[PDB]
Order: C-alpha cells, then structure tokens, then sequence
C-alpha cells in the first residue's frame, strides 16, 4: 500500500499522485 | 521533484500537496 | 477534546492523528 | 463538508472520526 | 480514535490538537 | 513522562489529555 | 534570530524547538 | 500572553524561551 | 499536481518535499 | 518572489522545482 | 535554547524558524 | 553539512543560523 510505497520504500511525487481520488 | 522516505504525518501533508482539491484516501491497511 | 480550527494542511494533520492506523479520506469541497 | 467547517467555523476530533476508514 | 507512537513534534502538535484553548504542558523530564 | 507513555510506548488521545492544563 | 509570527500549532513547534528536553507550557488565553 | 501576541503581532524566540519549564 | 496556496512555513514544506536530497534555497522578500 | 506568489496567490509545484538547488 | 537532533522536514522547520525574512538554504549534499 | 551537524548530530538553534542567508 502507500505505506509501503512511500514510506517503507520510498516514492516519487507522481506516485503519491496514485492515492489522491 | 526527487523519491524520498514520507512516513506518518509526512506521508499525509505530501498527499495534501500532491493532491489538494482533487481529496486523497490515506489507507495504510491497504 | 476541544474544538478545533483547522485549514489547510492542519486539517488533514488532524485526520491523521484521529483516524491512526484506520487512515481517513480527505475530500475537500469541489 | 468536513474541511470547510473545520477552516470557516470549528470542527471536533469526533466529527473528524466519521472521516476514518 | 487510535494509539500511535508519537514523539517530538508530532507529540506536541497532538498536544496542542487534543488540549487546545486548555493548554498543556510537555515536560519530556517528567 | 509523556515521553515514555505516549513515544516510547503508544497512547491513546485520551491519554494525551492526562497533559492538559 | 528573527522575529516570529506565530499562530496555532506553529506556536507549538516554535516552543518545542525552543525549549527542547527542557520542554514547555503552552497557556493561551481564555 | 504569549500565544496571542506571537499570533496577532511578533514575538521573539527569547520570549519563547520564558515559557520553558 | 495542482495549485498550491501555500504561507510561512507550509511553504517550505512543500519545498522540502518538492526538491528533496537536492534541497532548496527559501528567499523571502525583504 | 515565489514566498509571496504562494500566499497571496498560488503557486505550482513547478514553480516551486525552481527553487531546488 | 538547546541542542537536539532535526532531521528531514523539521530540520527545514527549524530553519524558517531561525532564519526566516533572512531566507535560508538546506543544501544536505554539502 | 547541515544533515551532520543538526540531524546526524545535533546542533544548537544558533548553529542553525549558519545556514540563514
Ligand atoms: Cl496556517
Ligand atoms: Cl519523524
Ligand atoms: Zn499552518
Ligand atoms: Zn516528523
């Protein structure tokens, strides 16, 4: 999940774009 | 922009930023 | 709890707080 | 909704709860 | 609500969320 | 301390408000 | 340093930065 | 006090300072 | 991404976020 | 400067890019 | 004041804190 | 740099203020 993701691994700015609705 | 570590609270306001208006869902359970 | 007053990202600082592990939806007006 | 009232006028911690997953 | 690992800042900004108008104290020393 | 009930350890925000004035 | 202007939980943090493991109050009026 | 006057004007680290423990 | 409305330290926030491990420079006017 | 574009007007993400080192 | 560890975004926090009209740069690859 | 003194380290707001402009 976003956990994960971002946090666990770490993610780019368009990626978190994933978990906007 | 850059990949980091966004964990917790960090996690949330870069959602806010990123997604503003638009609303996000933050589900850490998956 | 008091009330509070919240914008912003401060709003969504608090739905992390309150909502833990749960997450939470931010979905702001239009 | 929820992030207007809480920015115009106040909100509680128990009306930001009904926002949890 | 939920119980999470708060520390340093975000342990005040739950504070200053959770007491508000009330105030609080954060005395780490105890 | 808070410290250690609420960093260390987890707390409730309940608990949070045992640090309220 | 410079002068601050410090409103809602920005007061918090400027105080938890301030003071460190000394820790603070935080008393607002009314 | 302190958390009215650093919202509605300035204030400075050193009067923050007076408000630790 | 969308439109920021972003003040004091919000802002460098999201600049923190936006620019990451090459960091930023944050120059107000005056 | 970009400071004050974001709070008295928006700003983008793009913008703000500009000002990374 | 006192000496503590600010890493990440609270290292940028505490910076607009310090410096902020002056401006600052968080340059963390030297 | 400033990720050694203050984060790896620790360093004092004064400190800090080495990396104002
Ligand atoms: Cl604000
Ligand atoms: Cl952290
Ligand atoms: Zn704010
Ligand atoms: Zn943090």
């Amino acid at each position: 999940g976003i956990v994960e993701q971002c946090c666990t691994s770490i993610c780019s700015l368009y990626q978190l774009e994933n978990y906007c609705n | 922009f850059v990949n980091q570590h966004l964990c917790g609270s960090h996690l949330v306001e870069a959602l806010y930023l990123v997604c503003g208006e638009r609303g996000f869902f933050y589900t850490p359970k998956t």
